[PDB]
């Protein structure tokens, strides 16, 4: 029986962030 | 547009050939009243920059939806209010 | 019998959906007087009707379930009636109006104007390429074979 | 539903301000002469 | 270079919105940029096809996070037969209560969304039970999505960037492939099914914490050395096995059963392993077969040089196709999308038959669901292998090399494939449309016994030979003396058997003269769209009407009124007009799917049996009869939880009819009427201090073409969603 | 900004530059022909594409040819 | 800015309630914003800082 | 080039009538014509005529 | 031949209409046709309605160089009349265009060169898949 910590949230949208921003270096990368 | 004659043609005047008019343009410079352009001029000059217009824009809209959606009242919301019934049964007996 | 299917005769169902057809028409009939042409013509279908269902159950149909005749086309030599004789026979006649129109095109290209006779058709010709069409298939097979059938220049665009 | 506001807040986010930039900022990139 | 399209010259120059539109729509064509090189366009995909990746693993991501955090996952594993599983939750502000009340479903809190794409059963199978599990597979896809965009990234940089030459190296990636990818790959699965998800469905819990120590077997690696391969079926699960649960199990996990497990209806575990360890073994093996740096192999090039029929017959055979697949990247796409289309079409045709997945077979919505979806995704994939061949023959194929080999033989009789196909087509229209109107017409006049129905007596055989003793043929497995029967009667065939002589399972349905008229619909419609298909590729070099198509590229609007009119004459058009056949056939084939099915899940067969044989049947009794609840989701009495579904229905009907006005009305009553509205504009008092900086114009021709097409297809693809999943929720049977 | 292309099969009729809108085509004096003369498209800056020199032109297949390219303001027709 | 402030509170979700007029006046200002956004993303797109004037 | 009165058959690649035979009408005998002989067919083309010029060397003398 | 320059004739006798010049040729280039009339006649203009020419010089403004040529076709082969036009530029210039040496274009005329003969026929022109990641065009060869 589990339902998610918030804590696990916030690591979720910080990883998401980073992703993001790796995301948009390769279509910065793409794009020159 | 010469205008002398039907000759609507001239290089001199290439304006009025083209027909580049102001209608209704008026440069009359006296509209208002001095101590409300001092009022004006003193308080809303401040947004005449423009990329800092769009910056204060963008951050003060981005903070009234954020402040106003997620501190609005169940009363004024149905989907902040919630359901208020019992669920009802699936077909086949699926909740 | 095949792909369990029953005879016609043999089902029920058939006979059930005769019954229920003759039941319908009769109480159709029921609102006319005896004698008129209405209560004429409604016998004339409840005969016509009963001649069809008994033809069908005796001509060796399959049924199936629902009641309805079922089709077999796989060769099999107790049902050739009902697939392999009428496309035999479309064959033919297909085969035939088919060989008769080449042979007029044929005839009418070596002419004076081929398209006047295209659009208004020469009668007297026509009528004899019509007849001669009985025996096709041997004059198929003869063209095929003499080499007169097909052609080999014919135009083509850039490949 | 662990947080249950997130929603409230991500919801108009997505919906109205992140449009609402991206247009505009397409809008000013296409329309230049560089 | 200097405006918005910086890869093209003559659209940045545009002064219209022409340029806008254009730019968008020509991006990602890489081979039309200006001062495009090879080595550039290689990179340039190699990097996108990079990026391709970290969007469908960050999609994938997403749908686990939002299922573990607003799903009742574990509520449904505990309950699957009779627990809705949750997609989403829903948080719009344009609701009013009654919505809120209607969308409540599941053991929710709140508004949420019914999943119909079939997750729940496919992660449960697998061996997730928690919320926890899920939650971790969403972090470790994010990282997997953050390492492919670093990997992209730095194989763009100019010291790790590849050469032209490393991307024409078949033998070795095609070595690496077909070993690692493949074999490697269901060898990792078939580990974890064996180690970790295997257990689950005993009542074992397996994780990283205890992999280490919990045996699969109770003589682990034992027997596998010391060749007692049997040692791992000897106890299979039991017929009473309750799936989750130690009830009954075995310790077996490689067994050959066969068939399906009694309480989930599905394949079994150990059957899916055997079958992913099998052929893990045969692709590595055959991962092996072309010559890399070791000086063993075949070579690709002699195998196509020595393939040749003497007597010319083939003519010079496959003799200089190897560098025409190798520099083309068209020939290379047409391949994968032909090949990519028939195995999802594969997928979606074993998979409604045999259900790998727990629970699923008794979601009928889902299992509807999941056809359609990739049923349509197979047609799009189709359609787009003869575009890009198309696209081949016009840009990449060089007459001179290719001289009498097979792909310029198969241009040399292309008017004797175009007219065979052309009298198939025919063929089956006239005759197939001859049998319905005539079972119309009976049915009209009351005398239903003068149909002609036919029985499908081939596929029926096909059934007896599979050993569906039905049908009365009794041959091969159907025949208790054939050797097939004899050989297989002790390893697969006792399961199997069961499997297919069960009547209430989609295992080889029983079929009629509908079913027989169905197929041959879809026969028709399947030679029809490769017909238009077919001469579009064959036909894109040039014609008699317009002998020098070639110079003109794929794409083109027409050549002039004169000549007699040609409109719509280049391949893209015959693209364009086969993704109506496409979908027409499609449309086909989805309908009878759902109508059999519905009639078998309500136990109604006979509906079906009698009504598929007259397109009224159809009419009424599919369309008609089952758009009652749907139609039905919001009325002057209230809503239901089918509102969004009725809504969706008519945005689909919507959007369709939209497409048509791009589709019948063409482009210069549009152009003057702009013209009209600018005169306007500039003329407006307080409007004319607002200037557009782009000079308005009506759409090109072909723009006009593909916006008609994707209005089509959305309110298409909308429509039928729509139709499906209420006609299939709204009964649930 | 379309290019327009003579090939020498041209018989020098003139009718391609008599149906062009816009006076792209002109003639110009060749040997090879017996009217001695042949088509010229100097003024391709200026041409629209309504192709009716194609349409004007009697030969098995077309001796001027009409590209299609990049749009432009006079390409367009646009009088606004 | 002034007209817009009718047409917001005597139409809309909350014009029943008993907060109709901050809700419409509230829309109207949000109405403004996004205008005074469109004016400003205008002006950038279509005057330099060396144009004389048009 | 094929005297008059002669039925020659097409091979230019791009002709409407490509492996089809015509009537050669009239040759030009100037040094410097490049396509003098005149043939005219059965069947008009999609423009709607049915005459063209063709050289010596994309006829065949049946 | 020596081009012809401009200068301050009449123009056509013309209620006005919707069809004028818009700010393309406040902003653009715009075009002035010339041709000399034996008598007063009516004529259509090329942007709808009804004019009357002038007995002697006319001169007409028109927004884009197909309605000069239209116009200046119908005045050829209805009315007689021989006709120039011009091209003129916001800043003042002004470009000669139509009779660009004197004589119409479907006349022959020495000192004219060709451009853009090919000397081949259409069905000599090379394959796209031979000028691969080459900026030739098969048709500029
Ligand atoms: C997907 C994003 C999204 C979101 C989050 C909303 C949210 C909302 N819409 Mg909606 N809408 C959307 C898309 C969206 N819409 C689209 C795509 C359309 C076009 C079909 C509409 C058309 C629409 C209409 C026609 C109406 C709404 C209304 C509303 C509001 C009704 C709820 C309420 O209590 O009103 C109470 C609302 C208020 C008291 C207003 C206060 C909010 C202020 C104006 C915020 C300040 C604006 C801000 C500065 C802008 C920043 C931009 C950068 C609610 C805020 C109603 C409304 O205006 O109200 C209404 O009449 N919507
Ligand atoms: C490819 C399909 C095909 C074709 C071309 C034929 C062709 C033929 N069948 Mg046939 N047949 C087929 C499938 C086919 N059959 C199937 C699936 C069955 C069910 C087992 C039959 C059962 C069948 C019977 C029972 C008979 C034929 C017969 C015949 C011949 C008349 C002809 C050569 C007849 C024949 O050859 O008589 C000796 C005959 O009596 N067929
Ligand atoms: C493709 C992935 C995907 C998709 C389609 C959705 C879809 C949705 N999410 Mg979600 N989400 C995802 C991944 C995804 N999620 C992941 C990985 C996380 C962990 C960080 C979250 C965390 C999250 C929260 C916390 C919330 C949502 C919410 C929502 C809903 C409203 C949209 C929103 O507010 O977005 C917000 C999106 C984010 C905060 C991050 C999304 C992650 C990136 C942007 C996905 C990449 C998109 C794509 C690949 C980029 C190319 C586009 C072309 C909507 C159903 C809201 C909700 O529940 O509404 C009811 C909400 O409050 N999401
Ligand atoms: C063993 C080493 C190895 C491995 C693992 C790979 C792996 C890969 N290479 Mg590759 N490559 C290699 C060596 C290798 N390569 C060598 C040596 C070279 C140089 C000679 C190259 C040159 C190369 C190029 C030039 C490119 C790749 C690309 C790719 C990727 C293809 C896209 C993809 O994920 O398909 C995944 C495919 C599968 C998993 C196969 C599945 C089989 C079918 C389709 C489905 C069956 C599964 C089952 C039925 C469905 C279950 C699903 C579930 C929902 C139930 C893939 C990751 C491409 C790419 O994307 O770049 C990043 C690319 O452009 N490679
Ligand atoms: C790639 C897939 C994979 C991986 C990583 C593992 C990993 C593991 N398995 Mg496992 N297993 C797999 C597939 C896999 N298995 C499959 C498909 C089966 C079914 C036949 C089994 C059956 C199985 C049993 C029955 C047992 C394990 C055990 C183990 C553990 C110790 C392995 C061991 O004894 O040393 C490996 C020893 C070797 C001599 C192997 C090295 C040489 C191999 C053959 C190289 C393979 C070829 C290579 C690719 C080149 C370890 C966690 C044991 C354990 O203690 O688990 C807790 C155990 O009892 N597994
Ligand atoms: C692996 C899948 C795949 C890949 C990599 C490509 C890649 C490509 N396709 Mg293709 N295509 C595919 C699947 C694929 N396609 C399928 C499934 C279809 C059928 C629907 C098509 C139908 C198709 C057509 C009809 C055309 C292309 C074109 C193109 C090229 C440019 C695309 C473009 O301009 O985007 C622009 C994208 C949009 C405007 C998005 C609109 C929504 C590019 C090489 C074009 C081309 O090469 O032109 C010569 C072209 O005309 N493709
Ligand atoms: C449901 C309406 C409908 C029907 C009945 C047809 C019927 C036909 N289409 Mg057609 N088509 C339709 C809608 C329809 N089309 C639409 C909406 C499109 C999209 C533009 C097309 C696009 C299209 C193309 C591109 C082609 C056809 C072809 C055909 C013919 C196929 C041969 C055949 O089955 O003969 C049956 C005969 C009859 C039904 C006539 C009954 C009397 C046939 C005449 C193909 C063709 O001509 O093949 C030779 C072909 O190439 N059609
Ligand atoms: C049934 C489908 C359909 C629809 C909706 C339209 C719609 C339209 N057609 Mg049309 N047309 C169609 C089929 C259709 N056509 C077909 C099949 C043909 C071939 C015969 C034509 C031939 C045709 C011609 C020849 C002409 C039109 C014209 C028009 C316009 C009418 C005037 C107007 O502005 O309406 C106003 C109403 C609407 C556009 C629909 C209502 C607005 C909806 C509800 C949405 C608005 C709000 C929206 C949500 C905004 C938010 C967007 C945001 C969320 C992104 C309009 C764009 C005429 C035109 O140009 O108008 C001057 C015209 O001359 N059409
Ligand atoms: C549906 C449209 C609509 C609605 C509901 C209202 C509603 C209202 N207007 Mg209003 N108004 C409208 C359109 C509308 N107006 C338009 C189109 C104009 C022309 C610009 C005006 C100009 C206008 C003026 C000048 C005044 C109002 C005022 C008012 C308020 C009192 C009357 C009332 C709330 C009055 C007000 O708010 O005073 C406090 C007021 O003085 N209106
Ligand atoms: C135009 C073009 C193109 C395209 C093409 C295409 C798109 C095609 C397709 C095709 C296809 C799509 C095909 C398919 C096929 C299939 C097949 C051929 C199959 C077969 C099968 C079989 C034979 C089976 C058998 C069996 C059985 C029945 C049972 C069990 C056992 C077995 C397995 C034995 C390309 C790119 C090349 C390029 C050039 C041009
Ligand atoms: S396409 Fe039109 S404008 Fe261009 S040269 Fe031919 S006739 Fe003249």
């Amino acid at each position: 029986m589990t339902s998610i910590s918030d804590s696990q949230i916030i690591v979720a949208l910080v990883s998401a962030f980073i992703t993001g921003i790796l995301a948009l270096r390769l279509g910065k990368s793409l794009y020159q | 547009k010469y205008g002398e004659k039907s000759v609507y043609f001239d290089l001199g005047e290439i304006d009025n050939t083209t027909g580049n008019w102001d209608l209704y343009g008026n440069d009359d410079p006296n509209r208002y009243n001095g101590f409300q352009n001092k009022f004006f001029e003193t308080f809303a000059g401040a947004f005449t920059k423009r990329g800092l217009l769009l910056k204060f824009l963008v951050l003060g809209g981005a903070t009234t939806i954020g402040y106003l959606g997620s501190t609005s009242s169940p009363d004024l919301l149905a989907i902040k209010n919630g359901p208020k019934q019992v669920p009802v049964m699936g077909p086949r007996g699926r909740k | 019998d095949v792909a369990g299917l029953t005879p016609c005769k043999e089902s029920k169902g058939f006979a059930k959906r005769e019954k229920q057809e003759i039941k319908k028409l009769e109480s159709r009939l029921k609102l006319y007087a005896p004698d008129s042409a209405p209560a004429l013509a409604l016998n004339a279908t409840i005969e016509k009707t009963k001649r069809r269902f008994a033809f069908y159950g005796n001509e060796g149909l399959l049924c199936g379930t629902d009641g309805l005749p079922h089709l077999i086309v796989d060769g099999d030599q107790a049902h050739l009636g009902e697939f392999v004789y009428p496309g035999l026979v479309f064959l033919y006649i297909a085969g035939w109006i088919g060989w008769v129109g080449r042979a007029y095109l044929i005839d009418v290209r070596t002419s004076k104007k081929p398209t006047e006779k295209e659009i208004i058709i020469d009668v007297p010709l026509a009528l004899r390429i019509m007849s001669k069409g009985l025996t096709w298939p041997v004059a198929a097979i003869g063209e095929l074979r003499s080499g007169k059938l097909v052609e080999k220049s014919a135009n083509i665009t850039v490949s | 539903m662990t947080a249950s506001y997130l929603p409230s807040i991500f919801v108009p986010l997505i919906g109205l301000v992140f449009p609402a930039i991206t247009m505009a900022s397409l809008f000013i990139y296409i329309e230049q002469d560089e | 270079a200097s405006r918005f399209p910086k890869f093209s010259r003559g659209l940045s120059q545009d002064p219209t919105t022409r340029r806008i539109w254009f730019g968008i729509a020509t991006a990602h064509d890489f081979e039309s940029h200006d001062d495009m090189t090879e080595e550039r366009l290689y990179q340039k995909i190699f990097a996108s096809h990079f990026g391709q990746l970290a969007i469908i693993f960050l999609w994938t991501s997403g749908n686990l996070f939002h299922v573990a955090w607003q799903g009742n996952f574990e509520a449904w594993g505990q309950d699957p037969l009779h627990v809705r599983p949750i997609a989403h939750a829903i948080w719009d502000p344009h609701f009013g209560q009654p919505a809120v009340e209607a969308f409540t479903r599941g053991g929710a809190s709140g508004p949420v969304n019914i999943a119909y794409s079939g997750v729940y059963q496919w992660w449960y199978t697998i061996g997730l039970r928690t919320n926890q599990d899920l939650y971790g597979g969403s972090i470790f896809l994010l990282f997997v999505s953050a390492l492919f965009l670093i990997a992209g990234w730095l194989h763009l940089q100019p010291k790790w960037k590849p050469s032209v030459s490393w991307f024409k190296n078949a033998e070795s990636r095609l070595n690496h492939h077909l070993s690692g990818l493949f074999g490697v790959s269901s060898l990792a699965w078939t580990g974890h099914l064996v180690h970790v998800a295997i257990p689950e469905s005993r009542g074992e819990h397996v994780r990283w914490n205890n992999l280490l120590t919990a045996l699969p077997h109770p003589q682990g690696l034992g027997p596998f050395f010391a060749g007692q391969w049997n040692v791992y079926a000897q106890n299979p699960d039991s017929n009473s096995h309750l799936f989750g649960t130690s009830e009954g199990a075995g310790t077996a996990i490689l067994t050959f059963l066969g068939g399906f497990h009694p309480q989930t209806q599905s394949l079994w575990l150990t059957d899916m392993a055997h079958h992913h360890l099998a052929i893990a073994v045969i692709f590595i093996i055959a991962g092996h077969m072309y010559r890399t740096n070791f000086g063993i192999g075949h070579s690709m090039k002699e195998i196509l040089e020595a393939h040749t029929p003497p007597g010319g017959r083939l003519g010079r055979g496959h003799k200089g196709l190897y560098d025409t697949i190798n520099n083309s990247l068209h020939f290379q796409l047409g391949l994968a999308l032909a090949s990519l289309g028939v195995i999802t079409s594969l997928v979606a045709q074993h998979m409604y038959s045999l259900p790998p997945y727990a629970f699923l077979a008794q979601d009928f919505t889902t299992q509807a669901a999941l056809y359609t979806h990739h049923q349509y995704i197979a047609g799009f994939i189709m359609t787009g292998a003869f575009a890009h061949g198309a696209i081949f023959f016009i840009r990449d194929y060089n007459p001179e090399q290719n001289k009498d080999n097979v792909l310029a033989r198969m241009l040399e009789h292309k008017e004797a494939i175009i007219s065979h196909l052309s009298w198939a087509s025919l063929f089956l229209g006239f005759h197939t449309l001859g049998l319905y109107v005539h079972n119309d017409v009976m049915l009209a006049f009351g005398t239903p016994e003068k149909q002609i129905l036919i029985e499908p007596v081939f596929a029926q055989w096909i059934q007896s030979a599979h050993g569906k003793a039905l049908y009365g043929f009794d041959v091969l497995l159907s025949s208790a003396d054939s050797p097939a029967f004899n050989a297989g009667q002790t390893l697969w065939l006792p399961g199997w058997l069961d499997a297919i002589n069960n009547n209430s399972n989609s295992l080889f349905l029983t079929i009629g003269p509908g079913d027989f008229l169905v197929h041959h619909a879809i026969a028709l419609g399947l030679h029809t769209t490769t017909l238009i298909l077919v001469k579009g590729a064959l036909d894109a070099r040039g014609s008699k009407l317009m002998p020098d198509k070639k110079e003109f590229g794929y794409s083109f609007p027409c050549d002039g009124p004169g000549r007699g009119g040609t409109c719509d004459i280049s391949a893209w058009d015959a693209f364009y007009l086969a993704v109506f056949w496409m979908l027409n056939t499609i449309g086909w084939v989805t309908f009878y799917w759902h109508w059999k099915h519905i009639t078998l899940w309500q136990g109604n067969v006979a509906q079906f049996n009698e009504s598929s044989t007259y397109l009224m049947g159809w009419l009424r009794d599919y369309l008609w009869l089952n758009s009652s609840q749907l139609i039905n989701g919001y009325n002057p009495f209230g809503m239901n939880s089918l509102s969004v579904w009725a809504w969706m229905f008519l945005f689909g009907h919507l959007v369709w009819a939209t497409g048509f006005m791009f589709l019948i009305s063409w482009r210069g009553y549009w152009q003057e009427l702009i013209e009209t509205l600018a005169w306007a504009h500039e003329r407006t008092p307080l409007a004319n201090l607002v200037r557009w900086k782009d000079k308005p114009v009506a759409l090109s021709i072909v723009q006009a073409r593909l916006v008609g097409l994707a209005h089509f297809s959305v309110g298409y693809i909308f429509t039928y969603a729509a139709f499906l999943i209420a006609s299939t929720s709204g009964k649930f049977g | 900004a379309h290019s327009v292309k003579i090939y020498d099969t041209c018989i020098g009729c003139t009718q391609c530059v008599r149906a062009c809108p816009t006076d792209v085509l002109e003639m110009v004096p060749w040997d090879g022909c017996k009217a001695s003369q042949i088509a010229s498209a100097p003024r391709t800056e200026d041409c629209v594409g309504c192709k009716r020199c194609e349409s004007a032109c009697p030969t098995d297949f077309l001796s001027v040819r009409v590209y299609l390219g990049a749009e432009t303001t006079r390409s367009m027709g646009l009088a606004y | 800015g002034y007209l817009l402030v009718g047409p917001f509170v005597l139409t809309g979700p909350l014009r029943n309630s008993a907060v109709r007029g901050e809700a419409g006046s509230l829309a109207a200002a949000g109405l403004v914003t996004i205008l005074t956004m469109c004016l400003t993303i205008y002006g950038i797109a279509s005057f330099k800082e060396g144009e004389p004037s048009k | 080039g094929p005297k008059r009165g002669s039925i020659v058959k097409v091979l230019r690649r791009e002709s409407y009538w490509f492996n089809d035979t015509g009537k050669v009408v009239a040759v030009d005998q100037a040094p410097g014509v490049r396509y003098p002989v005149v043939v005219r067919f059965d069947k008009v083309n999609y423009a709607g005529v049915s005459t063209n010029n063709y050289s010596p060397d994309e006829l065949e003398a049946a | 031949t020596p081009p012809t320059l401009n200068a301050d004739t009449p123009a056509p006798i013309f209620g006005g209409s919707t069809g004028g010049l818009l700010r393309k040729a406040q902003v653009e280039e715009f075009y002035v046709i010339t041709w000399e009339s034996p008598k007063e006649q009516i004529f259509e203009m090329p942007t709808g309605g009804a004019a009357i020419m002038r007995s002697g010089p006319n001169l007409l403004k028109l927004a884009r160089k197909e309605q000069c040529l239209a116009l200046g076709a119908r005045l050829r082969t209805k009315f007689k009349i021989q006709y120039q036009f011009y091209r003129v530029f916001p800043n003042g210039e002004v470009q000669y265009l139509h009779p660009k040496d004197g004589v119409y274009p479907e006349k022959v005329n020495a000192g004219r060169s060709p451009v853009g003969v090919n000397n081949r026929s259409i069905g000599k022109n090379a394959n796209p898949a031979e000028l691969k990641f080459a900026h030739k065009q098969a048709y500029d060869l």
